[PDB]
């Protein structure tokens, strides 16, 4: 977040501009923590 | 929607199956053409 | 792209018009560093 955020406002574009990625970046959080269940409890003994 | 393809099962096992097996021929990388220049470029920092 | 900017300041105009002037600024860049390798490898050597 810190880094695209910096990144950003170098070029001072829009707040709606910026917003938009960040709202992406935090529904990668959603989308992560309901698989993050499915991998670490049978992925990993797939791997094992 | 550029980077992100259809979910073909045939190389999502693939890719399970190559990270315990060996290797004999040394692999190397699909190339991606980008230029980073617009922010929204982080898509292909976070597929890394 | 500070004289561009210095110039949209004084005279108080948008954020999106201020960037979008920059976001053109760059996309330069993207089309000269493309072709600035066949200038400088193939046109030179003509000239010379």
């Amino acid at each position: 977040a810190n880094v695209v955020n910096e990144r950003a406002v170098q070029d001072d574009m829009q707040k709606a501009t910026r917003s938009c990625t960040k709202q992406w970046l935090r529904h990668l959080e959603t989308q992560f923590d309901n698989i993050a269940v499915a991998h670490t409890d049978h992925l990993s003994v797939v791997y094992a | 929607k550029a980077r992100a393809s259809e979910a073909d099962i045939s190389s999502i096992h693939l890719a399970i199956a190559r990270e315990v097996s060996p290797m004999f021929n040394v692999h190397e990388l699909k190339k991606i053409a980008e230029s980073f220049e617009d922010p929204s470029s982080i898509v292909v920092v976070l597929e890394f």
